């Protein structure tokens, strides 16, 4: 019991 | 929280490491079993718990069901949103091949970036990366949908049975949600919990909501509508039995309404009146409402059913896979004897044990949450929401049925061991198939179920409740309607006038006596205080203790056989029972 998240990014397509 | 990728960091020697990634959509997280392998995951504002997983496949769920539904259709350009430790998001593109075993993209990325998304043209994650070429993992088939509850339940005469099974989210999530619509609807709203432990359980879960537990050391209390009462079930039909203040409650919910313990009953039967009187709406939840015969049901997550032979008695050789499992087990047998003689062959051979019964469960249910054990003996009672991190469940199937006799004099026996109900079957097996583990729980099993409940006591007793349970405006309460004919008893038979109906509930309450043991001694007027009728039975209604005749200091000071005119035995089924009612007999209480 010791995990924890922090944001990268968000769901898209490159162009 | 909010949408998108998230690296999954663990706290571990001088500095957090990211050992793997995972997506958010639509409220749950998403993530592969290998990366965080069913631990819990702590956000800053949030507490996020596995709700799902499927090991074999590599995945798990946060906070609900896998919503990730679009798939890839070959011949078509992905791109991984690789989140590789200490390097910014990449989108990497590639052309994904084919499977081989029961669609993988050759891509090499470091250890960590497990649970990267993979995503088509249209911005849908189509599965995640994993299991090192590196197949594009993602569930079959999706949810396990959405909820379990939110309609317009809240409506007068309307009575609602909602089928939760464990990991349901019902105390965390549902049962706030209800009481947070019923204060906006300004209902008058009583929530019933089978036992203290479940009913402080209820408290946490409602911590901020304006809720007030009731003792039943108090016939009444009454502030107004703003505040929601909390209460045993029995300490409400006490209620009913004592007092005329009781509140025309608009809406009632009754947890664990499967309880088959009289006063459970009795309430069932009120409390459906009352929504048939146009007066409230009432929610009954349970994961075996009546009508389930299923012993086997779903459960959120995977149960392995092992049928084998059960020790109903000490062993000494032939179950070592008894004692060499690992992890915990609870054992459920049919009589507090039989769990003494169990638990005491667990404790020869090392094993922590914590026994559990109907009386000792509010002061030893506690220790299974904080101490450290590795079996749980208990009755029938932990069918009752008793919550356990466990893996395995032993169930020899077995119980004792309270049966009124007959045959001679009227009297009360303990028939048994005898096979348990199907639901209770659920029940007990319910204990596990809560939480997802690396190996599946375990249901160790012996017997079929059997519905053979038709000459039970309590269906009786409940009887001698309801029609001694008055409605201020004159209706007559009967049992709840599915529950109604598992009895043959007649309606009324068991009304009780006068002094005679007071000290009916006196004897219950503070006697601490059966239903019908009480009924008898009341309808035959008898007053509480005189403790005669306990010596005054015939020879064969002595009472025996550990192959003793017991015997008894009565308050004056004269020693007497103790032998009871009418025999229950239920008051001397175990040496608890038996102490509480010599000091009954004594007449120091």
């Amino acid at each position: 019991a010791d995990l924890s998240l922090e944001k990268a990014a968000n769901v898209q397509w490159d162009e | 929280l909010s949408e998108g990728v998230y690296r999954i960091m663990q706290r571990g020697l001088f500095g957090k490491t990211q050992v793997g990634v995972g997506i958010h959509m639509e409220g749950v997280f998403h993530t592969m079993w290998h990366v965080t392998r069913g631990s819990v995951i702590c956000h800053e504002t949030g507490r996020l718990e596995p709700s799902w997983a499927d090991v074999r496949n590599d995945m798990i769920s946060y906070g609900g069901g896998w919503r990730l539904g679009d798939k890839w259709d070959k011949e078509e350009d992905v791109q991984v949103l690789a989140i590789e430790p200490g390097k910014n998001p990449k989108h990497v593109q590639t052309k994904p091949g084919l499977f081989k075993t029961l669609g993988a993209v050759t891509l090499d990325f470091k250890p960590g970036t497990a649970g990267s998304p993979i995503i088509n043209k249209k911005g849908k994650v189509i599965g995640l990366y994993g299991n090192g070429v590196s197949a594009i993992t993602q569930a079959e088939r999706i949810g396990e949908p959405d909820y379990e509850v939110d309609e317009d339940i809240f409506r007068k005469k309307r009575l609602t049975i909602m089928d939760l099974h464990p990991g349901a989210g019902k105390t965390k999530r549902i049962l706030p949600s209800i009481v947070r619509e019923a204060l906006k609807r300004r209902l008058r709203t009583l929530i019933l919990a089978p036992t203290r432990v479940v009913a402080a359980e209820m408290e946490e879960a409602l911590r901020g909501l304006p809720i007030r537990y009731q003792t039943p050391a108090v016939k009444s209390e009454h502030t107004g509508r703003e505040i929601v009462d909390l209460m045993c079930h029995a300490t409400f039909t006490t209620r009913l039995l004592s007092s005329t203040r009781v509140p025309n409650y608009n809406l009632i919910v009754m947890d664990e309404a499967h309880f088959t313990d009289p006063c459970s009953v009795a309430a069932r039967g009120y409390i459906s009146t009352r929504v048939e009187m146009g007066e409230a709406a009432a929610i009954f939840m349970t994961a075996t409402p009546p009508g389930s015969i299923d012993p086997f049901p779903q459960s959120n997550s995977p149960i392995e059913d092992i049928e084998r032979e059960i020790p109903e008695r000490s062993w000494n050789t032939g179950f070592d896979w008894i004692t060499d499992y690992q992890g915990k087990t609870v054992w459920f047998v049919p009589s507090i004897k039989a769990g003494n003689d169990i638990a005491n062959c667990l404790r020869k051979s090392g094993k922590k044990v914590i026994q559990l019964s109907r009386k000792t469960f509010d002061t030893e249910y506690p220790k299974t949450k904080l101490t450290d054990w590795d079996f749980v003996v208990t009755t029938d009672i932990s069918e009752m929401g008793a919550n356990f991190r466990a893996g395995r469940v032993i169930d020899p199937r077995r119980c004792l049925k309270p049966v009124i006799l007959t045959d001679g004099p009227e009297r009360v026996i303990l028939a048994g061991p005898i096979p348990v109900t199907p639901a209770s079957a659920a029940q007990r097996r319910g204990r596990i198939g809560r939480n997802p583990a690396q190996e599946d729980d375990q249901y160790v099993f012996s017997g079929d179920p059997l519905k053979n409940d038709e000459d039970h006591a309590h269906w009786t007793e409940a009887k001698m409740l309801l029609d001694n349970i008055y409605t201020p405006e004159g209706i007559i309460p009967t049992l709840f309607g599915p529950e109604r004919e598992k009895t043959q008893a007649i309606d009324g038979e068991f009304r009780l006038r006068g002094e005679q109906r007071k000290t009916f509930v006196e004897l219950m309450r503070r006697g601490d006596l059966p239903v019908w043991l009480s009924y008898k001694v009341a309808s035959a007027g008898i007053s509480y205080k005189d403790r005669e009728w306990c010596f005054t039975g015939e020879r064969n209604n002595q009472i025996l203790e550990e192959n003793m005749e017991v015997e008894i200091w009565t308050r004056e000071g004269e020693k007497k056989k103790l032998r009871p005119k009418w025999l229950d035995a239920r008051v001397y089924a175990d040496p608890m029972a038996l102490k509480d009612f010599k000091e009954f007999a004594s007449g120091r209480k």
